[PDB]
């Protein structure tokens, strides 16, 4: 009685990493929310 | 050592101190760097071939 993620297909391949860092896990669940983000590339 | 493997290492707090006081090491040579010196010492990245 819940959603479970099955499918990822994003990128066929992936080489020379140079970069990586993965959270802490935890559970997502699966009146509204707003989610707000600011992306800045500098320096 | 034909397919020696290389770990990328970077993001973190490196402990050289208790790195190289945790097993016996027959061979332990470093060039162009002390031992020592690595503790204060801030890299942008860290590559590790065994
Ligand atoms: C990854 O880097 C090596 C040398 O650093 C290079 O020979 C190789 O072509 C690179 N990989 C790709 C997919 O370009």
């Amino acid at each position: 009685k819940s959603w479970m993620e099955s499918e990822f297909r994003v990128y066929s391949s992936a080489n020379n990493c140079t970069f990586e860092y993965v959270s802490q896990p935890f559970l997502m669940d699966l009146f509204k929310n707003l989610r707000e983000f600011v992306f800045k590339n500098i320096d | 050592v034909y397919a020696w493997n290389r770990k990328r290492i970077s993001n973190c707090v490196a402990d050289y101190s208790v790195l190289y006081n945790s097993a016996s090491f027959s061979t332990f040579k470093c060039y162009g760097v002390s031992p020592t010196k690595l503790n204060d010492l801030c890299f942008t990245n860290v590559y590790a071939d065994s």
